[PDB]
């Protein structure tokens, strides 16, 4: 399946869903730390 | 001598079971008592006059 | 079909944008 | 007026099968959600399998809340175990019909709990007399319970 | 009449059902086991209730006598065995070995205690005859009981797979009769599992931390059990979820082999290998070194009410001014050096008093106002 | 005239729990022996103790 | 398809209102995660309709629901993802079950009975 | 401090594998002989404080004021005390409120968190010291007053 990103405005597959939103807000500030 | 060399190796590192809240608490900051402490001793020794 | 973040995740989503601003 | 008596004559005279519809005779024309479900359910259900009752009280209650025999029936339909965590809270919650309050003493009669039956039943006196019944279950309680003063 | 209705309910059921049990049983020492299986777990459940009313009959007949072992002994059998063993005698109180079996050595002492200061009037033969036959019926179908829940363990191996897998037979017997039948089981939650057969243990004297309370048999279980005290709420909570999926698959006759409960059996051991797991290495943070120079802080609100909170205080200015040469009565008896100074005392130069400044008020924390909103 | 002056030795640490929970409920409610009798039953704690 | 088990099993224009109506319903305080607490509704008769994943794990832990929502007379239908269910109860975890739960003086008893009824169009 | 406490896991262990140590003629001789006394003395049992009690205020004003006197002297404030300071002062602001959370907790609290302990060295023996959470504290000392 695809679904649309509530964070990105692209689509995506549903597998990857859970990593997607996990991982596409990782504050850059904790890279930084 | 009957310890091995894996077995040698195989031993484990020593963790600390206490959190972060213990093993590095944040500074204890000191405040001084309340003025309603001296108010409450400057109360006492005042005495009716009946 | 669409998806929808959570409150934590708006959250997030929010304190991110605005601190890029 | 006679509704249950037209069940209660068929399943005196005749088969239970034809008094279950008799029972439903009356309410397939206009039964516009009674009181008397629960004396339709329980005598329809009486030889009727338990799980079926519990269908069928489930119904009931769904499209006819805040009745008050339905409900105090419905705590008896339920085991021992869920008939005060769930049988009777959320119950006491939707209403306190005199019914209600004398079920509720009839629970904790149930369950050995004599002071707490004999305010229940104190109470259920004080809001309502002469009202669902309860002066028999009163009597009975006080004689197996309570002094004979 | 309810004691001899229920007698003869008893009677009926075991001279089909229990004899069908038997017969089965011995068996394997058109007529399915299933079947049996159900008849069991509806005579469970009847034996439960008709023990109840006989407990309850038990209970009233000896109030007579002894009114307040109701509340020392909540447990209804060991009340009915209590009540066998004491009677109208409460003379061989003292030194009661039959007793030590039935109750706990903390609840002996309540009891005898409480039999000493009792006012409970004793029986007559005739109530002292059918107080003993009522409790011989119930010792009876506690027996009845015991041997129904070892025919429902043998056959655990064939009925609930995967529940068995996960638990022992013996904890799967003793909450699959108590739920009435695997099937009411299964439509059970799984924070009401762990409440099954879960004595309300009277707490007497102790804490009700003491008494292990909410516990059931998953708690006394042989897994949950092999767990430290501190971690064995937690475990029972788990190993009561996996158990109600256990069940919820087992109701269905699905996974005949026990894939499942395997499936559910090895991740519960790996939560509790992850529980007891060594914890990790953390680095010693070192004292930070010493501070020289000037560091910009900033000012505003926060700092305003930081210096109002923690600046010196009118009346905390006048208790640190001392009057030289004018010597003061001590004030504080268990602390002389406490000393007002010029706080109410003459040459301070105020003529009215101090007023106390409120910014300096003391108030709980915001985390400590979080627990009173979780008390009231 | 003979006096004997006494202490009883470990009266504090010898008070059984059970019966002085009897025996304060002889003397006041039973709700307030049972929390009394409760509270001297907790966890002592010191350092990692 | 996937699973035949999944009688109830909603089409793709259903879902999209079986999410929606889930997450009004958790932002009005009237939604239930998780199968515990779905039986305890059906139990409690305060749940006026069920949803429930198709790619439950077992599958049978979610199965009893179906018959505890006709025992209890309350619709029940399926849906082809545990994740968006989740997602729709505003909770990142996947859910395999939640519920609807009846309220009173609700602005959502419209919305409701419009989806029970497309549900139970759906049944048979 | 860590010997003693050592020698206190033992007996209290000790105390709950073998049991209470008073055997229970030993108890009902104890009992009876209290339960004669107060049937001598005519001794009427202390009741629960009633709600509209006649000094539910002096008894709970008498409570604060003994956990307030340990602060008496003046002294820096950590965390801890500063705590029990503003419960205290939160109790007295509104007496009412504390009087009903003291009953609700005489009523249904039979479970209580740790309490920490301490060792007074006198040089020549070790005196317990207790301490307890200070939301405990005020219903205790309120149950002492009363």
């Amino acid at each position: 399946e695809y679904l649309v990103s509530p964070i990105t405005g692209e689509k995506i597959p549903a597998s990857k869903m859970q990593e997607h939103m996990r991982i596409g807000l990782l504050d850059p500030r904790w890279l930084e730390q | 001598a009957e310890v091995t060399e894996e077995e040698w190796l195989s031993i484990p590192e020593v963790g600390d079971a206490r959190n972060k809240r213990q093993r590095n608490p944040r500074y204890e900051k000191l405040t001084p008592v309340p003025d309603s402490f001296f108010a409450k001793h400057l109360q006492t020794g005042e005495n009716h006059t009946s | 079909l669409g998806v929808y973040l959570t409150k934590k995740e708006q959250k997030k989503l929010r304190r991110q944008t605005r601190r890029e601003a | 007026p006679l509704w249950l008596l037209l069940s209660r004559l068929e399943e005196k005279i005749g088969q239970l099968t034809r008094a279950r519809a008799i029972l439903e005779k009356s309410r397939l024309k206009n039964p516009k959600n009674p009181g008397l479900w629960l004396e339709s359910v329980r005598l329809e259900y009486r030889a009727g399998l338990k799980n079926i009752a519990n269908t069928l009280m489930a119904k009931a209650l769904q499209e006819c809340p805040n009745s008050g025999i339905l409900w105090s029936e419905a705590i008896f339909l339920e085991a021992r175990p869920q008939r005060r965590t769930k049988s009777v809270d959320a119950l006491k919650k939707c209403e306190h019909d005199p019914h209600v309050l004398l079920a509720v003493a009839k629970l904790f009669w149930s369950q050995r709990k004599i002071t707490k039956a004999r305010e229940w039943f104190h109470r259920t006196v004080k809001i309502d007399s002469d009202l669902g019944d309860a002066w028999a279950f009163f009597y009975k309680f006080e004689l197996q319970h309570g002094t004979e003063e | 009449a309810k004691l001899w209705d229920s007698k003869m309910f008893a009677e009926i059921m075991m001279k089909i059902e229990e004899y069908i049990s038997k017969q089965a049983k011995a068996s394997e020492v058109a007529a399915p086991e299933y079947r049996v299986i159900v008849d069991a777990n509806n005579l469970t459940v009847e034996i439960e209730n008709e023990l109840n009313i006989i407990h309850k009959f038990i209970r009233d007949k000896y109030s007579k006598r002894f009114p307040e072992l109701e509340s020392l002994v909540p447990n209804a059998l060991d009340y009915i065995r209590t009540v066998k063993e004491l009677g109208n005698s409460l003379d061989k109180c003292k030194n009661n070995e039959n007793l030590q079996q039935i109750l706990t050595n903390a609840t002996i002492m309540v009891v005898s205690v409480t039999a000493s200061t009792t006012q409970g009037q004793q029986l007559s033969e005739e109530e002292l005859e059918r107080l003993e036959e009522a409790c011989d019926m119930a010792l009876e179908l506690n027996a009845s009981k015991h041997r129904i829940y070892e025919y429902v363990e043998s056959r655990m191996s064939f009925i609930a797979p995967n529940l068995s897998i996960i638990i022992g037979a013996s904890t799967a017997a003793k909450i699959m009769g108590v739920a009435g039948g695997l099937t009411n089981l299964s439509k059970m939650p799984a924070c009401n599992i762990m409440l099954l057969g879960a004595q309300r243990k009277t707490l007497s004297g102790f804490s009700s931390t003491s008494v292990l309370p909410h516990t059931g048999y998953i708690y006394h279980s042989d897994i949950v059990q092999s767990l430290p005290p501190d971690l064995r709420r937690k475990a029972a909570r788990l190993v009561a979820a996996k158990c109600t999926l256990a069940a919820r698959v087992d109701s269905f006759h699905e996974s005949t082999e026990g894939k499942v409960g395997y499936e559910l059996k090895d991740e519960i051991e790996r939560k509790f290998d992850k529980w007891q797991e060594p914890p990790p290495v953390k680095q010693v943070k070192p004292l930070p070194a010493p501070l020289d120079g000037q560091r910009k802080k900033r000012g505003g609100r926060r700092y305003r009410k930081m210096k109002e909170r923690l600046g010196l205080t009118e009346i905390r200015k006048q208790a640190n001014r001392m009057s030289f040469g004018e010597i003061e009565e001590d004030a504080y008896q268990e602390d002389l050096g406490f000393s007002l100074g010029h706080l109410g005392k003459s040459g301070s130069g105020r003529v009215r008093q101090t007023q106390v400044n409120e910014a300096t008020k003391a108030r709980i924390s915001k985390t400590l106002q979080r627990t009173l909103q979780k008390q009231s | 005239n003979v006096m004997l002056e006494s202490r009883f030795e470990k009266m504090y640490e010898k008070i059984d729990l059970t019966l002085l929970n009897r025996l304060l409920r002889l003397i006041v409610d039973h709700n307030i022996a049972d929390y009394m009798t409760a509270k001297n039953n907790v966890v002592i704690n010191y350092k990692d103790m | 398809d996937v699973n035949p088990k999944a009688y109830p099993l909603a089409d793709a224009h259903l879902t999209k209102k079986l999410l929606d109506l889930v997450q009004q319903s958790c932002n009005y305080k009237q939604l239930r995660k998780g199968a515990n607490e779905a039986t305890k509704t059906l139990n409690r008769g305060i749940s006026e309709f069920i949803v429930m994943a198709a790619d439950a794990e077992p599958l049978e832990i979610i199965l009893h629901l179906p018959l505890l929502c006709e025992d209890k007379n309350v619709p029940y239908v399926f849906v082809r993802s545990k994740q968006a269910l989740g997602r729709a109860c505003g909770v990142s975890r996947p859910v395999i079950a939640c519920s609807v739960t009846i309220k009173e003086g609700s602005q959502l008893k419209q919305q409701i009975q419009s989806i029970q009824q497309s549900i139970e169009r759906l049944l048979v | 401090t860590r010997l003693y406490l050592k020698a206190e896991q033992e007996r209290q262990h000790n105390y709950l594998k073998d049991g209470p140590y008073i055997t229970a003629e030993e108890a009902v001789a104890v009992y009876t002989t209290t339960v004669h006394w107060l049937e001598s003395r005519r001794f009427s049992p202390i009741p629960f404080p009633p709600l509209s009690y006649k000094h539910d205020t002096k008894l709970l004003i008498l409570a604060l004021e003994r956990l307030k006197e340990a602060y008496s002297v003046k002294s820096r404030l950590n965390q801890s005390q500063r705590e029990e300071l503003g419960l205290i002062e939160q109790a007295y602001d509104n007496p009412h409120e504390a009087l009903s959370r003291i009953k609700r907790h005489l009523l249904t609290q039979r479970a209580f968190k740790e309490v920490g302990i301490e060792f007074m060295d006198l040089y020549s023996h070790l005196v317990p010291v207790y301490d307890v959470e200070p939301l405990e504290k005020i219903t205790d000392a309120y149950l002492d007053q009363y």
